[PDB]
């Protein structure tokens, strides 16, 4: 009844398709236990969300870089960022790592606990920072968004975990890539587009011996 | 110096051993527990026991951690 | 998962668990700091 | 009895209807528990109390040529006379700041035993000796007026703060360099305020 | 409905039964069944194609001019240069900052008709101004955007006005992107790729250039 | 009651749920305070802690502020007791260590003995007839001459809001006293010193810049610059 991972397999009986994007995959039969479940739910949300954050960032970086703004690559850009940066190296990990794991264990503890922080705990807020969905929050993360319409909150959660499992398909190509032609992934794109016939993931030397 | 970072290492092990041994011997057939360890309550304990020498003591004091030879198999001499 | 998690929480992967931790840590301690004798701070 | 809408069109809240003030401005449902929004009505209040303090110690030290705001706590720094309007006051840093700080301990020792949610806002009676709040409409009006002149004077406060920050000139050197080139010096020709 | 994108291909669903001015069925992947996604779909068209009709507005008849040579007005490509190296320039991070701050607030009053219509007409808000600020229709305000009142005519002229739009505005995007890629691949004006095309029509071809089709030139020396 | 919660979402202890303490909000993962007097116990602990924190952390910043103001030449804490020392009015170290501890175990002993038995001070015929208003009202809360301006003898729902304030600006100078002596062991400086090097430039001044708190972060940062 619905499009799986590969035509004609079995799907699983712990992905019954109520999930966004749920294809049928998995061999390795994670994600059994229901709380696993949905620890599992929110692990690939939060990953895809920084997959499509990182690969956006770095492709509009590539793109300043390649129309002639001065820009780093998407490798070593921390590295020349730092020593320009007012900002120092040790400080600025701490700062984030504090900020981060506060935001963490909060919705951490949402996850554990549906609608604990809605309780008017942090600041008085109580429809705010509750948690609507499995990794869905609301409130604050809904300002104008069309989560009120159940369809579309549908079709725009499985567009947002398709959107996200490209950006990991992007992420490690863009590190497998870089690792292969020691360039911007925009320039391995032109590169591409410019000579299909020979330019490619063969002919570059690394990768086929 | 390193006598009491020892012993303060050392107190925390038989300290989780001892809640863990509690834990499993009031539950049905407690043996299995030995060898089927489970994960969250032992990760618990282990996280719950920075503060060994302040449970030891008040166990001390109230006979929740020693046992009266009453209920203690001794020999037939 | 549940099949093979309890598999995976009995004595001899709990046997390793501790084992890998406790090696492993003493391995960077001895590795990042050097092979010292007295505690003085 | 609302004040305007801070959006055309916006959401109306059902909490934003009683109180001075009200534009209804509140994106992210903040206060949505009365005794948190008592609060914050009565720490908005104070705020923009102190923030017309803070415009007027910063303004008219300026509009009489006294010296910078920035520039008057360097006394501490270098141990010279504090001036305050020409009289050289010989009393020491410590002892100002010890007695500041009793001082307005008791003041706000005195402010927080009301236990009044109504008296947390406008005091009366001895704050009040001249008086013009026994007309209710006339009190209404003077409470929307103090608190849109406090709200400027929150933001101008932020705004010198922010000035001082990219920039050495005070506010009315920055005045002078609004009306004598707007488009060729402004915020956005600092580099500091924004990236780029 | 009125005549069609392509004449003998299947139509969706829904476009069949829609009252717009424009409307050709041109939805192969259905990006617009959502009515609400239409709307948003339909006013960010509306925009586009706005500032696409000032764009080329601006690019062409400053552009004729200077092949008329009334006046020694610069290229589209090369005016913003020419602008901040001169005497009279406003830097650049003034002027698109005070670009980004006007716009902003223009398009925060429109996401703001957009959420809710008719809703920007309360009063006392745009110091009294405000009350012909409602909106008549999605995507079209009215009011003090039409002072000289041809919106006031019959509905019949309504949608013909409407479609007029809509096709010139499209006329304009399309001619904003030819004009991006003809910089792109040649390098100069509209003007100047108009006087060669009507000049010499075959040997100023896109598939001469070896821009727009790499690899076609390698074809041409070959034969 | 329960006020607060110091972690929202967390499971709390059954012994902190209907518990009427100063300052409680469900703090104790451990199960630490989970028999009765036990609690009691580390109660007192945790006022006798906090009080001589408090007095403590205040010999620290109001001496280290009117330094920084110029009336007073009191030395930094972390030097003050070999300035006192080689001074040439010093009473000797063991002399003082000796009074110190002579002092404060019949100071303690009195408060240990109030602990076992409540109101056991107010024997008659004890501390020469002024131990009537020896007895203790609360476990760690004494009264009496300990209270003598009557800030204690008012409405209850106050009483118990002092107790918070108490117990709160105890926690606070508690870790602060912790930050002090973490400071001068990682930056050897004041807290007054630190405090003004992080409000004029906060970000080349913070633990993480040095390397005492954390090893090794520092080569992380010389390796990524080179
Ligand atoms: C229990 C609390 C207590 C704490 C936290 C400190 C703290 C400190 N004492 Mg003080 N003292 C304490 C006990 C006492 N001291 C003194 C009197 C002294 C003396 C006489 C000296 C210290 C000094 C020192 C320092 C010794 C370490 C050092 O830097 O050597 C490295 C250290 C900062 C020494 C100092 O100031 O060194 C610079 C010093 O000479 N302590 C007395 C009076 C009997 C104490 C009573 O409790
Ligand atoms: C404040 C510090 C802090 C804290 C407490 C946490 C804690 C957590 N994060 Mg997190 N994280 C942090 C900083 C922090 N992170 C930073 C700085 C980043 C970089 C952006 C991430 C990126 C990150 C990702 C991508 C994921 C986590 C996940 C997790 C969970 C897995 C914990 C584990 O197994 O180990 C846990 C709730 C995982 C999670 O939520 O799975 C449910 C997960 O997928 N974190
Ligand atoms: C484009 C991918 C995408 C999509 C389809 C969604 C969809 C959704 N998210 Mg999600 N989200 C995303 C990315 C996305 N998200 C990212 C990257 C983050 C991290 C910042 C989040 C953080 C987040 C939170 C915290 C919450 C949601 C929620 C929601 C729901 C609200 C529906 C809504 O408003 O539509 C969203 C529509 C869009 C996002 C489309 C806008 C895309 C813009 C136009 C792209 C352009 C901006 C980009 C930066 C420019 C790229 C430049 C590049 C070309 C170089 C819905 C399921 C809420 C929810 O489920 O509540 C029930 C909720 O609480 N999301
Ligand atoms: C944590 C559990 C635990 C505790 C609290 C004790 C406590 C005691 N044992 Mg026992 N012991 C244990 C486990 C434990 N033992 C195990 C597993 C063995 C088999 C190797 C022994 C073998 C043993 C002998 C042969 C003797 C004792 C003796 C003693 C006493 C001396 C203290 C000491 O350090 O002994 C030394 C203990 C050892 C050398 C055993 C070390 C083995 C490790 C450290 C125990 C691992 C337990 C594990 C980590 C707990 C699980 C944690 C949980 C979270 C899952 C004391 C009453 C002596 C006695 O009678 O004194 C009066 C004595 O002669 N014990
Ligand atoms: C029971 C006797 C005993 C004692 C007291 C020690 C103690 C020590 N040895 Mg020895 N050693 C022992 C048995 C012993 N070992 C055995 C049986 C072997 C053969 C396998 C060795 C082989 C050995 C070598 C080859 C070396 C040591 C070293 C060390 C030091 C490392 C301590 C450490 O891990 O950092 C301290 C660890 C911690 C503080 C752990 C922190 C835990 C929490 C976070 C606190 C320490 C002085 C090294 C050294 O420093 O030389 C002097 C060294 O080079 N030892
Ligand atoms: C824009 C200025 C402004 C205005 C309109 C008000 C208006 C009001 N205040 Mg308020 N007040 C202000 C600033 C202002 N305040 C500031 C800055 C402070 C801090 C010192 C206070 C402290 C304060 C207290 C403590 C109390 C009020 C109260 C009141 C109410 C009645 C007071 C009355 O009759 O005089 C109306 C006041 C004015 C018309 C202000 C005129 C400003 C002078 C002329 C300028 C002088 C500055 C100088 C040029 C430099 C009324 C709603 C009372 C209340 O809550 O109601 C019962 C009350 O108890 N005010
Ligand atoms: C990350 C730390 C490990 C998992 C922590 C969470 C946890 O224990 O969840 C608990 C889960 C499942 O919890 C299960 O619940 C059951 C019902 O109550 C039983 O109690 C089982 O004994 C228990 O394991 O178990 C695990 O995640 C097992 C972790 C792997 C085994 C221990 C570590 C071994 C490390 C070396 C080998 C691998 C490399
Ligand atoms: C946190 C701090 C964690 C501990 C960092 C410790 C820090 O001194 O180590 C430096 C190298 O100096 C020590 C080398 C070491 C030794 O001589 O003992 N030796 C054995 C590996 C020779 C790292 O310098 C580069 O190697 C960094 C490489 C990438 C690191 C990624 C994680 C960074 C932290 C996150
Ligand atoms: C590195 C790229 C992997 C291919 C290397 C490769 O082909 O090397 C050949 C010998 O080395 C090898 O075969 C080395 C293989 C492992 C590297 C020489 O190849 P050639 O130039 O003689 O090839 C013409 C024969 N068909
Ligand atoms: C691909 C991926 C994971 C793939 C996992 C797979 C296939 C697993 C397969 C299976 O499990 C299934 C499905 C089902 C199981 O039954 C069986 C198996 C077989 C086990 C994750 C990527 C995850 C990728 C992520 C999260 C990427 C994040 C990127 C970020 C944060 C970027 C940050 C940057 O810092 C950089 C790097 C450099 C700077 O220049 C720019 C900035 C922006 C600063
Ligand atoms: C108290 C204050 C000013 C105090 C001034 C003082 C003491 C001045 C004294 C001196 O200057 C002199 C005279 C002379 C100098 O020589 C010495 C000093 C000592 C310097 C300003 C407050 C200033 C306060 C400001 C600017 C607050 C801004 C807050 C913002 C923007 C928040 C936005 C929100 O929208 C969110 C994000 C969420 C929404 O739910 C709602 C809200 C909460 C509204």
């Amino acid at each position: 009844d619905r499009p799986l991972w590969s035509p004609g397999s079995e799907p699983p009986a712990w992905l019954d398709g109520s999930l966004a994007g749920d294809y049928g995959f998995d061999p390795l039969h994670l994600s059994e236990e229901p709380e696993m479940r949905k620890w599992m739910v929110q692990a690939e949300l939060v990953h895809a969300r920084w997959a499509m954050l990182g690969v956006a960032g770095i492709l509009f970086t590539s793109i300043a870089a390649k129309t002639g703004a001065p820009f780093p690559d998407w490798y070593d850009a921390g590295k020349e960022a730092i020593k320009t940066s007012p900002a120092p190296l040790g400080s600025l990990i701490f700062t984030e790592l504090l900020l981060f794991g506060w935001v963490e264990t909060k919705r951490l503890y949402d996850l554990r606990n549906p609608g604990s922080q809605g309780d008017g705990s942090f600041l008085g807020i109580t429809d705010g920072l509750k948690g609507k969905e499995n990794g869905y929050p609301g409130g604050l993360f809904d300002p104008m968004g069309m989560s009120k319409n159940e369809a579309s909150y549908k079709e725009a959660k499985v567009k947002e975990i398709k959107n996200g499992r490209l950006a990991m398909l992007a992420f490690v190509g863009f590190i497998a890539q870089h690792h292969a032609t020691h360039k911007s992934p925009i320039d391995n794109l032109l590169d591409h587009v410019a000579d299909p016939f020979h330019v490619t993931f063969a002919t570059n030397g690394v990768s086929i011996p | 110096i390193p006598t009491f970072g020892f012993l303060y290492v050392a107190g925390y092990i038989g300290h989780v051993g001892r809640q863990y041994i509690i834990l499993s011997k009031e539950d049905a057939k407690p043996t299995d527990k030995e060898i089927i360890l489970d994960v969250p309550l032992a990760l618990k304990l282990a996280f719950q026991g920075w503060a060994w020498p302040l449970a030891s003591i008040q166990e001390l004091r109230n006979g929740s951690l020693l046992e009266k030879d009453e209920n203690i198999t001794v020999s037939p001499r | 998962m549940k099949d093979f998690t309890t598999y995976l929480s009995t004595a001899p992967v709990v046997g390793l668990g501790w084992a890998i931790f406790t090696s492993g840590l003493l391995i960077e301690i001895n590795r990042f700091f050097p092979d010292p004798l007295v505690f003085s701070f | 009895t609302r004040a305007g809408n801070f959006a055309p069109g916006s959401e109306p809240k059902d909490y934003l209807e009683g109180l001075p003030g009200n534009y209804n401005f509140d994106p992210l449902e903040l206060g949505k528990e009365k005794g948190t929004l008592q609060r914050y009505r009565e720490a908005e209040l104070i705020h923009c109390r102190w923030a017309m303090l803070g415009a007027a110690g910063c303004l008219a030290v300026e509009v009489l040529g006294l010296g910078n705001w920035y520039d008057a706590p360097l006394w501490a720094v270098t141990g010279d006379k504090p001036t305050w309007f020409g009289i050289e006051v010989p009393f020491d840093i410590a002892t100002i700041l010890g007695v500041e700080v009793v001082a307005m301990a008791v003041a706000e020792g005195l402010r927080n035993e009301n236990q009044d949610m109504e008296k947390r806002l406008y005091p009366g009676g001895a704050f009040d000796p001249l008086g013009f709040s026994k007309d209710p409409k006339s009190f209404e009006d003077k409470k929307l007026k103090e608190l849109k002149n406090g709200r400027l004077a929150m933001v101008a406060c932020l705004g010198f703060a922010g000035q001082h920050a990219a920039t050495g000139k005070p506010i009315l050197a920055a005045l002078g360099d609004h009306l004598s080139s707007p488009f060729f010096n402004n915020f956005a020709t600092n580099g500091v305020s924004v990236p780029g | 409905m009125q005549g069609n994108w392509l004449p003998g291909s299947q139509t969706p669903a829904h476009l069949k039964d829609l009252k717009m001015a424009g409307n050709f069925g041109f939805d192969p992947l259905n990006l617009g069944a959502e009515p609400q996604a239409l709307r948003w779909y339909q006013q960010a068209e509306l925009v586009h194609s706005r500032t696409a009709m000032m764009g080329v507005a601006g690019i062409l008849i400053p552009g004729i001019f200077t092949k008329l040579g009334a006046l020694n007005v610069p290229q589209w490509y090369e005016a913003g240069k020419v602008y901040i190296e001169g005497e009279g320039a406003i830097p650049f991070g003034t002027l698109l900052m005070t670009t980004l701050f006007s716009y902003a607030f223009v398009e925060g009053k429109r996401w703001q008709d957009f959420r809710k219509p008719g809703s920007q007409a309360e009063p006392g808000t745009f110091f009294g101004l405000e009350s012909q600020f409602k909106g008549t229709e999605n995507g079209y305000p009215g009011g003090i955007f039409d002072p000289l009142g041809y919106s006031k005519t019959s509905p019949e002229k309504l949608d013909e006005l409407k479609l007029k739009e809509i096709k010139n505005g499209r006329l304009a995007m399309v001619a904003f992107l030819g004009f991006a890629g003809q910089y792109g691949a040649t390098g100069k004006g509209p003007i100047d790729n108009l006087a060669d095309h009507l000049a010499d029509p075959w040997h100023n071809t896109f598939a001469e250039n070896g821009i727009s089709v790499p690899g076609l030139s390698a074809v041409e020396q070959a034969a």
